């Protein structure tokens, strides 16, 4: 009476240290790695649309800077804004710049509706040597620059525009900021300007500022750049006794707005991939990465660890 | 692991078993064998790659966020988004570092326990036929050719068939 049987379970000469409650040094037979520590050096363009703005940042492409003809009815679900994006024009700022910059990139396309304002004695279409679209002086293409009558008269002008259609519009606008009292109406009739956009809801107004500003540009002056959204079934009014930087129409808002920006300097390559960091796609099934806490897509999660081991065996004790 | 086989009364493992994770070792008159069990196998397999499962697709889909890189300090607005972020990752870095530890600790003890429920059905077949060692083996007190080693591998082994032979070589 002497056979005998055996209960056992398998090992391997060298296994892989995870972590558990009690214990942050237990080998295990196999193991599972569940962050993501390695991004691909480009972004892909699949199956997410992505939007290259090159050297037009998107403010500058939606102000149709020289260069920014490429974003014209452009959508995207990602835009990918250059860190090297150059100004083409005339110098200017957005008081909530941060804010307009936020709405286009959500709102996602790039669809401009030409209308055109019956504007009274006033000039239109100045242009300008900082602003010079390929072999010539030129301005934003969706702004118009207005500048005195050839009489030394511009009158009130008070122009509307109705939105009887089935979505919100995006009227952006502007104001012209001179150096020199002599500038100011060298070009406009008074001192002071001045601009007052309204809906039925709200009315902005801006008073220009004269002054020596500092000169990269060429130049002195500044334009102020506004934004005003116009629901359907709202109104919008532009009074000027001067110095606007009117509209050429609007854009096309989108009612559900799910789109976003990626600020990097990655080459869009031609892999497959709905995630994206900064620093280049990932094409990964973990739930965890280390990468970049700037992602957008269908990602893992963002953590500080650069290792979690998931145990997929047993202990591993050998010989 | 809660069940004390595994790194336990199981000295080690067996690095020569390599189709399966736990089997069977005997030795009789004629040899000795070494062979998987695919049902034991089979379980502690099913319930990590469960684990693996709910895991591996999560859906964390975003588009629109929040900036979370600045060039110049701005005060009171930048704080806030600086602490939003801040106090996300942190939650979140905390939730992966717990959920493997538990999962890890989980996945040890069904391991464990899985090696255990090997050992008890054997133990449970042989009736009063064997006796522990204390290492995981049982001395069986019959002659037990490599048919009668396999009918307890697979199962359909019936104790009354060696039972005098057995008791007999047990107590006398
Ligand atoms: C008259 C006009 O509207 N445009 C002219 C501007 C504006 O006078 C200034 O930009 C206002 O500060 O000046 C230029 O030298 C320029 O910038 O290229 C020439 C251009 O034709
Ligand atoms: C101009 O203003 C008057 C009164 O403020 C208003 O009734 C009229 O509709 C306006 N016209 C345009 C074209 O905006
Ligand atoms: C991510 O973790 C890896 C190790 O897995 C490490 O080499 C890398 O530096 C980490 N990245 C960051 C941004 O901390």
């Amino acid at each position: 009476g002497n056979p005998v049987i055996c209960m056992g379970h398998h090992a391997v000469a060298n296994g892989t240290m995870v972590k558990t409650l009690a214990d942050d040094q237990v080998e295990v037979v196999t193991a599972q790695e569940l962050v993501e520590s390695q991004n691909l050096p480009e972004l892909c363009p699949s199956p997410l649309r992505l939007v290259d703005g090159q050297t037009c940042d998107i403010i500058n492409g939606a102000l149709g800077s020289p260069g920014c003809d490429h974003l014209n009815g452009a959508e995207w679900d990602v835009f990918i804004e250059r860190p090297n994006a150059v100004d083409t024009c005339y110098p200017f700022d957005v008081p909530e710049y941060q804010s307009l910059r936020s709405i286009l990139a959500n709102n996602g396309k790039f669809e401009f509706i030409a209308e055109e304002f019956q504007w009274n004695t006033v000039k239109q279409n100045g242009k300008s040597g900082a602003c010079k679209r390929a072999n010539v002086n030129d301005f934003f293409n969706r702004l118009n620059w207005l500048v005195k009558s050839d009489g030394n008269a511009y009158p009130l002008q008070n122009l509307t525009k109705i939105n009887n259609g089935d979505y919100a519009r995006l009227y952006i606008w502007g104001v012209h900021h001179p150096s020199t009292d002599t500038e100011q109406t060298n070009l406009y009739k008074n001192n002071p300007g001045g601009v007052t956009v309204s809906t039925k809801t709200s009315q902005t107004s801006v008073v220009p500022n004269i002054g020596s500003r500092p000169l990269v540009r060429g130049l002195s002056s500044r334009v102020s750049f506004y934004w005003t959204i116009v629901e359907p079934g709202d109104l919008i009014v532009f009074n000027t006794i001067g110095n606007l930087i009117a509209p050429r129409g609007h854009y096309k808002l989108n009612n559900q707005k799910k789109s976003t920006i990626l600020n990097t300097a990655i080459p869009i390559g031609s892999c497959v991939s709905k995630c994206h960091t900064d620093k280049g796609s990932l094409s990964t099934t973990k739930p965890f990465q280390n990468i970049s806490r700037i992602a957008v897509g269908d990602c893992p999660r963002y953590v500080k660890q650069g290792s979690l081991k998931l145990a997929t065996g047993m202990r591993n004790i050998p010989e | 692991g809660l069940f004390g086989a595994i790194a336990g009364f199981i000295e080690n493992g067996w690095q020569g078993l390599i189709d399966g994770w736990y089997g069977f070792r005997h030795q009789n008159a004629e040899g000795t064998g070494t062979a998987a069990d695919l049902k034991s196998t089979q379980a502690a397999i099913d319930q990590i790659n469960g684990k693996l499962n709910r895991l591996i697709e999560k859906t964390n889909d975003k588009y629109h966020q929040i900036e979370k890189e600045f060039e110049q300090v701005e005060g009171r607005i930048q704080d806030l988004e600086k602490y939003v972020e801040d106090t996300k990752i942190d939650l979140w870095s905390y939730n992966a570092e717990l959920l493997v530890a538990l999962e890890n600790q989980h996945t040890i003890d069904v391991t464990d326990s899985e090696m255990n429920k090997l050992f008890e059905r054997v133990r449970r077949q042989l009736r009063e036929n064997a006796e522990d060692k204390g290492n995981g083996c049982f001395e069986i007190f019959h002659k037990c050719d490599n048919n009668c080693i396999e009918s307890i591998r697979n199962g359909t082994y019936d104790h009354d068939i060696y039972r005098d032979e057995a008791i007999n070589n047990r107590f006398q």
